[PDB]
């Protein structure tokens, strides 16, 4: 697929798309590994992931920070087998631990990943999860999110004049809109069917048209059509239940709201949507 | 293990020797987390630093050869190399840099920085100190530890950046934004440095560090930096200095050098020229 990007004075708009193209290839996903841990069910996933969701809105965590401990979640525990249930929320907030320490300016200390876990994880048990984490990623930890292809998308959607792609210049509403598609997809295990900037293309495009989709993407129709036939569902029970608000979070300027990653009752939209 | 054949310094996180690999011979240098002393776990810094340089390769990067993990130790190991340019030119053979070695120094320091800059990676604390030499004439950037792999388009970053003497204007008036730019102001900086023997702007405050930049380059105005009065640690009452010619300052510079010395420590972040343009300039054309 050809850029999408404009002209740019700081690289080779070419060699940058291409080496955010080889990213999706180094960074691998795995619809199946809860094969290789047979007696957990996809709904321990989801309820795991919803859960991380719900600890970075009480903390105001970036969106990007959620999707680098789902990442890591999935990518972990494809390199594991064997993971006994009791674990997966160790697991999870040792993932979120990791991405916290890596994206935000001043995370929550360790005492408050532990605190959110009502008793279930020490301190010490998140210390020794985020070193077996980091070691069976071979400390890959630098993916590019469903939310940051989503990101690039609305950058190139609504690019100014002057064609600058480092300073943000989307609207908030159909970003957070579209993230809560997404936000929805992802709690199913079947989205790592589909690399992240087609699931991402995907919900902008039940979102929008097939222009904008390969305007701000590169992708023709036939790379995203499977994506989209499985994300139908998942945007119906979207539609019908409605987008959610733009939230104010306490000593977050109000511009940059849209980054904060929200939460609301996914489980019920999750059971509608794969019921059909 | 690794036979510590010396210690070479304290670092962002714990302290650095140099060393031997027993079933290789090979030399390295070595960073020491002590995870007993770390209440957060492995640092950020250095959870930033081993994801970057697992990915960023390239012949003006330094490399992490491992990660080693051994009691409650983390050992990051590196390539090992002879010294760092701060540790040149303070010795005798480095005093006086000849101009064809500045000239193979700088544009080693653009290719390396356009690479990071294409890869999406922001440096924030080029200084001659974190530029390592080898005996051949190759200079690599090392210390990844206050890096940040940016996203497209960027968000709000950690506010205070850059070692002082090395910080763009931009950051000193507490821009919201900041961009690959900061990376090209620190080379500039890098760059009269290599020429006059000493740091251009040796502050010893945020206030006297934007006043010496201004006393060099000019107060900004909204002719010049458009914006600049907006800035949330603006100020009218900044002395308005007026810009000094640069042939002054870098005599013993050939004109075209100057003229990419100025280019690189343009203050309005917009109109700084990146490293990928700084690379095509005549001052390395023959």
């Amino acid at each position: 697929r050809g850029s999408p990007l404009p002209v740019l004075s700081w690289a080779n708009r070419e060699e940058v798309w291409k080496i955010m193209l080889n990213k999706e290839k180094t960074y691998l996903r795995d619809q199946h590994f809860l094969e290789q841990h047979p007696l957990l069910q996809p709904k321990m996933r989801a309820i795991l992931l919803d859960w991380l969701m719900e600890v970075c809105e009480v903390y105001k965590l970036h969106r990007e920070t959620f999707y680098l401990a789902q990442d890591f979640f999935d990518r972990y525990m494809a390199t594991q087998e064997n993971v006994v249930k009791t674990l997966l929320q160790l697991i999870g907030i040792s993932s979120l631990f990791i991405a916290a320490k890596l994206e935000e300016i001043y995370p929550p200390k360790l005492h408050q990943f532990a605190y959110v876990t009502d008793g279930a994880c020490s301190g010490d048990e998140i210390l020794t999860m985020e070193l077996m984490i980091m070691k069976a990623l071979k400390w890959r930890l630098s993916p590019l999110t469903i939310v940051s292809w989503l990101n690039v998308y609305m950058q190139v959607a609504y690019l100014n004049d002057l064609h600058e792609v480092l300073l943000p210049q989307y609207p908030q509403q159909i970003f957070i809109q579209i993230a809560e598609l997404l936000d929805l997809c992802v709690l199913d295990v079947d989205c790592l069917e589909f690399p992240y900037g087609i699931l991402a293309a995907s919900a902008l495009y039940h979102f929008s048209s097939s222009e904008l989709m390969q305007k701000v993407s590169g992708y023709q129709w036939c790379d995203i059509e499977n994506c989209v036939k499985w994300m139908v569902p998942f945007a119906m029970v979207i539609r019908e239940t409605g987008s959610s608000k733009l939230k104010h979070f306490r000593g977050v300027a109000d511009e940059d709201a849209h980054n904060i990653q929200t939460h609301r009752d996914s489980l019920d939209l999750l059971d509608k949507a794969r019921a059909k | 293990m690794f036979q510590k054949v010396e210690k070479i310094g304290e670092g962002t996180y714990g302290v650095v020797y140099k060393a031997k690999n027993r079933e290789t011979g090979q030399l390295v240098a070595l960073k020491k987390i002590r995870l007993d002393l770390e209440m957060e776990g492995v640092p950020s810094t250095a959870i930033r630093e081993i994801s970057l340089l697992k990915e960023l390769k390239h012949p003006n990067i330094v490399r992490l050869l491992d990660v080693v993990h051994n009691e409650r130790k983390l050992y990051l190991v590196f390539e090992f190399l002879s010294q760092d340019l701060k540790k040149y030119m303070d010795s005798t053979p480095g005093s006086e840099l000849p101009l064809h070695l500045i000239k193979s120094y700088l544009f080693q320091l653009l290719q390396g920085v356009s690479f990071c800059h294409s890869h999406r990676v922001i440096h924030r604390d080029l200084k001659p100190q974190n530029l390592l030499i080898n005996e051949l004439g190759a200079i690599k950037l090392a210390d990844f530890g206050l890096a940040r792999a940016f996203g497209v388009p960027l968000r709000t970053y950690t506010h205070e950046v850059v070692t002082l003497w090395y910080r763009a204007p931009e950051i000193l008036l507490g821009s919201k934004f900041y961009t690959t730019a900061v990376d090209i102001w620190s080379i500039g900086c890098i760059f009269a440095e290599m020429v006059t023997r000493k740091a251009l702007f040796p502050g010893d405050s945020e206030i006297d560090q934007l006043f010496r930049i201004f006393r060099m380059l000019g107060t900004p105005s909204e002719d010049t930096w458009p914006g600049v009065t907006q800035l949330p640690d603006y100020k009218g009452s900044f002395p308005k200095w007026t810009r000094k010619g640069l042939e002054e300052i870098v005599p013993n510079l050939e004109p075209e050098g100057r003229d990419l010395l100025m280019q690189l420590l343009q203050y309005d972040p917009s109109q700084r020229i990146t490293a990928k343009t700084a690379l095509a300039h005549p001052y390395f054309s023959s």
